[PDB]
Parts: C-alpha cells; sequence; structure tokens
C-alpha cells in the first residue's frame, strides 16, 4: 500500500537561486505529505521584483499552477520552463524523499 | 529502528496508534517496545489542552530501505493555544 512520501514544504520563499544548472532548495522544513498519492513540487519564478521558490507536496491527478504533473514519476527533480507572460516559470515534480530538495535546471545534470 | 515518545507540554498531549491510510482513519492503539518506544508507521494523535477529538500530526517513519526512524510531521501544523 502507499504510505505518505517526504518532501520540503516551505511553501513560497523568497530565493537567490538564480543563473545555475542546479539549486538546493534551502527549505528547512521536511514534512509527510498529507496524503498517500501526494508527490513533491518545485516551482521557481522569476520577475522583474523578485525571484521565489515553492516546495509543496501535490496530488500530481490535478493541476497545478495550470500544469500537469507530467514528471511525477521521476525520482529527481528537473526543472522544465513554462511560458508564462511577464515572468520565467520552471516547475518539477517527483516521488523520491525530500526529491525537490535537490533542483536541477540544466539537463547536463541528469 | 524506533521513535521515542514525543515531548509534551501544558498546551499538547498525545495518543498513538497503527496507521491505516490517510491522516482521518484511526488505527489500533500503538504498542510500547521493551525500551518504552513505538515502532515504524506509529501515528500520532495530539490533543490540546486548551480545547475537539484530536489530529494526527505525525508518523513514525521508516527512511525507504534503511534502520533509522523518526518522527516526520504532516504539514503547516501550528502550535496548539496557551491554556
Ligand atoms: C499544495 As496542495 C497540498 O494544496 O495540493
Ligand atoms: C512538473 As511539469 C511536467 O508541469 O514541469
Ligand atoms: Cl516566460
Ligand atoms: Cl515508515
Ligand atoms: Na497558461
Ligand atoms: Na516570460
Ligand atoms: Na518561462
Ligand atoms: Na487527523
Ligand atoms: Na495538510
Amino acid at each position: 500500500v502507499k504510505f505518505p512520501q517526504l518532501c520540503k514544504f516551505c511553501d513560497v520563499r523568497f530565493s537567490t537561486c538564480d543563473n545555475q544548472k542546479s539549486c538546493m532548495s534551502n527549505c528547512s522544513i521536511t514534512s509527510i505529505c498529507e496524503k498517500p498519492q501526494e508527490v513533491c513540487v518545485a516551482v521557481w519564478r522569476k520577475n522583474d521584483e523578485n525571484i521565489t521558490l515553492e516546495t509543496v507536496c501535490h496530488d500530481p491527478k490535478l493541476p497545478y499552477h495550470d500544469f500537469i504533473l507530467e514528471d511525477a514519476a521521476s525520482p529527481k527533480c528537473i526543472m522544465k520552463e513554462k511560458k508564462k507572460p511577464g515572468e520565467t516559470f520552471f516547475m518539477c515534480s517527483c516521488s523520491s524523499d525530500e526529491c525537490n530538495d535537490n533542483i536541477i535546471f540544466s539537463e547536463e545534470y541528469n | 529502528s524506533s521513535c521515542p515518545p514525543l515531548p509534551d507540554d501544558e498546551t499538547v498531549w498525545y495518543e498513538y496508534y497503527g496507521y491505516v491510510d490517510g491522516r482521518h482513519t484511526v488505527g489500533d492503539a500503538a504498542i510500547k517496545d521493551s525500551l518504552e518506544n513505538y515502532p515504524p508507521n506509529t501515528h500520532a494523535r495530539r490533543h490540546c489542552k486548551a480545547l475537539d477529538p484530536g489530529e494526527f500530526v505525525a508518523i513514525c517513519y521508516q527512511r525507504r530501505g534503511t534502520s533509522e526512524s523518526q518522527w516526520q510531521y504532516y504539514p503547516r501544523i501550528a502550535s496548539c493555544p496557551d491554556p
């Protein structure tokens, strides 16, 4: 039977992650997801004013920020860019413990 | 591989049950081991002393294929209010 997994779960934080092939979440909160079926998510967003990194659990049967978590079965968080007006937006999901702690932007790093 | 009872205070106490499926369903009373510790998959139910049926807040979580177990908490937990 599916048990809940562990994820970084700081919600939305300001971030200094920028211009890197990978970033650590710098999130000090690891949580067990409320629901067994939830997976980990990281969302990085940059606009003219701020950079944020969001870390949550989320059920991949539901969209998140208007996108489907097609990568939920991955063990690693590989960020994928979504085209959005007025910001640069990257998101990943993954289903190993604390997998949204190690956020990978460059293909080169897996 | 076990978890000690959670520390408590004037705001809170805990009961312990086996995890079933989800954060709502209450399982059997959890059984302590010889060192008075709870086994992996124990579900900790908190009661705020100021106030409610109780709410599960943590699982004694054993990592994947390891022998290390620690309490892991559900998201966004807020402290019980002071009495
Ligand atoms: C980020 As959620 C647990 O409300 O799907
Ligand atoms: C987590 As995805 C496939 O919407 O970048
Ligand atoms: Cl964009
Ligand atoms: Cl476990
Ligand atoms: Na859109
Ligand atoms: Na843009
Ligand atoms: Na973008
Ligand atoms: Na509960
Ligand atoms: Na919750």
